C-alpha cells in the first residue's frame, strides 16, 4: 500500500514461503513503510520491506499471498511510504484492514489520503493536564473517575456485552460530548459479523462508528495490520475538534501474530514464548491514546490476558500499560439487575483516594466501606440464622440491597431496544444521595419500586408515589 | 583386593574408560574358574567424564551435553 | 445438665470445623497460587532446546 511513481525496480530471485526476497533496485532501496507493488500473478501484491539489504534482495514480508508467482516476478518502485485512504469521514460503514470497506461500497468513505503511520506519543502542544471524564452513569462515572482520553482496561466475564456498551455508549457519550466513537477488531469469527452487525440496526451507530475488523481467515500479516486504520483514521477527527474513541477486540491476534511472526522468522527474542517487540508496541501504542489540545484520544483497552499469566507480558503489559480495570462477574447480573459491573475492584487511583474532593472521597469511602462492611452480613450470617440481626444487619442489609439494586440506573441502551427509559444519571444525584440516604436516612424505598430509577433523583418520588 | 586409584585432576581415559581398562586387571579371576567381584562405585563421577570430551569437539548427543555412553557403553 | 457436653462438643466441633475449614487447610490452597508460577519453569524446558532443537 504505497504510491507508485515510476514502476521500475527489477525482477526477483527466491520465493519460498512468505519471505519476499525479490531483487528490486541495486542502490535505490526504499523506506520501511514504502512497499513495492509487485505484479505477482494478476493482482498487485505489495510487500512491506522490514529490513533492507544490499544487492537488491531485501528482507520483505507481504500481507496476503502472491496467488501463484514464479521465481522472477516484476516489482515496482514507490515514492510515498504507507499511502492509504482514510480521514474523519469513515463513520458511516464498516472498514477493512487496508483502508477499504467490508460491507457496502465506497472504501469506508473515501476522503483524505495521507500517511498511514501516525505519531505515537508527543507533548508540547498536547494536553499535559490529564483531565477527568464523565460517562453519565451512577455505576460507571460515580464509582470510577475515568480520565479524558485514556486507555481504561476491562476484565470479568459476561453480563454486560457489546450491545449494552455500544448501545449505551453510542447515545449518551455521543450526545453528552462532541466526538466520534469508532471501533476495531482483530481475531473475530466469520459468523459473528453476520449477527453482531445487526445490532447496528437496533441502536443507530453504524453511521457514527467505523467497524474495522479482520476476522480470522487470513494469516498474521494480513489480519494483524489493522493498526494503521485506527491510528490513521482516528487522528483526523481528534486533531480537528472532535474526540476519537476506538475500541479493540482482543490481544490474541497481536500477541500470537507478533510473537509467532517475530519469533518464527529465524531470530531470538524474549522468553516464556514471548517476543522482544512487546515493550515497543505496548508502550508506544499504550501512550498514544492521550489528551490533546484539539481533542481527547480515547481507546477501549479490551486486551485479553492468557488465563492470568503473571510471568508473561499479559499481566505486566495489561496491568502496567492501562489505567483502571473494571471487572464484571455473574453475581451482579444473575440476580436480575441492569448494570453487571460490580463496585469491588472497579476503580482508579484518583477515584477513592485524597486527590479528588469531598464528593468522590465521601461517596467512595462510604460506598466502599458500606459495601465491604455490609457484604458479609448477608452472606456469612445466612449459615447460622437471623436471630442476632440488630440495627447494623437491618440498616446495612436494607441500605446495601436497596442501594445496590437501585443504583443501577438504565441508560439509552434499552430506550430503542427494550422500551425502558432513564436518560442519563447525573453526578449530583449519585454523589449526593448514595452517601447520606443509603446509610441510615429516609428508609421508605422498597426493592420493587426502587428498580429502574435514575440514580437517586428518581428514587425519591418512587417511595411515596409507588 | 585391588583398587584402581584415580584423583579428580587425572585424565578422562581412566574415569571415562574404567570399564574397558578394568577388565584386563579383573578378568584374571572371573574368566579362569574362580570367584570375582567388580565394585563399580561412584558412577555419576565417571559416566559424565566423557561429557567434557564430547561438548568441546562440537558434538551433541546426550542430555545436558553428554555422549552416547548410556545405550552403547552400558 | 448432660446436654451441655454433647451440645457443646458437637457445636464446638461443627463451628471449629466450619470456621477452621475455610482458614486452616484452605490456606494450603493459597500455595496452589505459587503453582501458577511453576508453569513458568516449563519455559525453562524450552531453553534446553536452544542447545539441541534450536541449536
Amino acid at each position: 500500500h504505497h504510491h507508485h511513481h515510476g514502476m521500475a525496480t527489477g525482477k526477483i530471485v527466491q520465493v519460498i514461503g512468505a519471505v519476499v526476497d525479490v531483487e528490486f533496485p541495486q542502490d535505490a532501496v526504499p523506506r520501511v513503510y514504502d512497499a513495492l507493488e509487485v505484479q505477482n500473478g494478476n493482482e498487485r501484491l505489495v510487500l512491506e520491506v522490514q529490513q533492507q539489504l544490499g544487492g537488491g534482495i531485501v528482507r520483505t514480508i507481504a500481507m496476503g499471498s502472491s496467488d501463484g508467482l514464479r521465481r522472477g516476478l516484476d516489482v515496482k518502485d514507490l515514492e510515498h511510504p504507507i499511502e492509504v485512504p482514510v480521514g474523519k469521514a469513515t463513520l458511516g460503514r464498516i472498514m477493512n484492514v487496508l483502508g477499504e470497506p467490508v460491507d457496502m461500497k465506497g472504501e469506508i468513505g473515501e476522503e483524505e489520503r495521507w500517511a498511514i503511520h501516525r505519531a505515537a506519543p508527543s507533548y508540547e502542544e498536547l494536553s499535559n493536564s490529564q483531565e477527568l471524564l464523565e460517562t453519565g452513569i451512577k455505576v460507571i462515572d460515580l464509582m470510577a473517575p475515568f480520565a479524558k482520553g485514556g486507555k481504561v482496561g476491562l476484565f470479568g466475564g459476561a453480563g454486560v456485552g457489546k450491545t449494552v456498551n455500544m448501545m449505551e455508549l453510542i447515545r449518551n457519550i455521543a450526545i453528552e460530548h462532541s466526538g466520534y466513537s469508532v471501533f476495531a477488531g482483530v481475531g473475530e469469527r466469520t459468523r459473528e459479523g453476520n449477527d453482531f452487525y445487526h445490532e447496528m440496526t437496533d441502536s443507530n451507530v453504524i453511521d457514527k462508528v467505523s467497524l474495522v475488523y479482520g476476522q480470522m481467515n487470513e494469516p498474521p500479516g494480513n489480519r494483524l495490520r489493522v493498526a494503521l486504520t485506527g491510528l490513521t483514521m482516528a487522528e483526523k477527527f481528534r486533531d480537528e475538534g472532535r474526540d476519537v474513541l476506538l475500541f479493540v477486540d482482543n490481544i490474541y491476534r497481536y500477541t500470537l501474530a507478533g510473537t509467532e511472526v517475530s519469533a518464527l522468522l529465524g531470530r531470538m527474542p524474549s522468553a516464556v514464548g514471548y517476543q522482544p517487540t512487546l515493550a515497543e508496541e505496548m508502550g508506544v501504542l499504550q501512550e498514544r491514546i492521550t489528551s490533546t489540545k484539539t481533542g481527547s484520544i480515547t481507546s477501549v483497552q479490551a486486551v485479553y490476558v492468557p488465563a492470568d499469566d503473571l510471568t508473561d507480558p499479559s499481566p505486566a503489559t495489561t496491568f502496567a500499560h492501562l489505567d483502571a480495570t473494571v471487572v464484571l462477574s455473574r453475581q451482579i447480573a444473575s440476580l436480575g439487575i441492569y448494570p453487571a459491573v460490580d463496585p469491588l475492584d472497579s476503580t482508579s487511583r484518583q477515584l477513592d483516594p485524597l486527590v479528588v474532593g469531598q464528593e468522590h472521597y465521601d461517596t467512595a469511602r462510604g460506598v466502599q466501606s458500606i459495601l465491604q462492611r455490609y457484604q458479609e452480613l448477608k452472606d456469612i450470617i445466612a449459615i447460622l440464622g437471623m436471630d442476632e440481626l440488630s440495627e447494623e444487619d437491618k440498616l446495612v442489609v436494607a441500605r446495601a440491597r436497596k442501594i445496590q439494586r437501585f443504583l443501577s440506573q438504565p441508560f439509552f441502551v434499552a430506550e430503542v431496544f427494550t422500551g425502558s427509559p432513564g436518560k442519563y444519571v447525573s453526578l449530583k444525584d449519585t454523589i449526593r444521595g448514595f452517601k447520606g440516604i443509603m446509610e441510615g436516612e429516609y428508609d421508605h424505598l422498597p426493592e420493587q419500586a426502587f428498580y429502574m430509577v435514575g440514580s437517586i433523583e428518581e428514587a425519591v418520588e418512587k417511595a411515596k408515589k409507588l | 583386593t585391588i583398587v584402581v586409584v584415580a584423583t579428580a585432576s587425572e585424565s578422562a581415559a581412566l574415569q571415562y574408560l574404567a570399564p574397558y581398562a578394568g577388565a584386563a586387571m579383573g578378568e584374571y579371576f572371573r574368566d579362569r574358574g574362580e570367584d570375582a567381584l567388580i565394585i563399580y562405585d561412584d558412577l555419576s563421577k565417571q559416566a559424565v567424564a566423557y561429557r567434557q570430551i564430547s561438548l568441546l569437539l562440537r558434538r551433541p548427543p546426550g542430555r545436558e551435553a553428554f555422549p552416547g555412553d548410556v545405550f552403547y557403553l552400558h | 445438665g448432660v446436654v451441655e457436653n454433647l451440645a457443646s462438643e458437637q457445636a464446638a466441633r461443627m463451628v471449629a470445623m466450619k470456621a477452621a475449614t475455610d482458614n486452616g487447610g484452605s490456606l494450603i490452597k493459597e500455595l496452589q497460587l505459587v503453582y501458577n508460577k511453576a508453569r513458568q519453569a516449563s519455559i525453562t524446558q524450552e531453553l534446553t532446546e536452544i542447545v539441541s532443537g534450536a541449536a
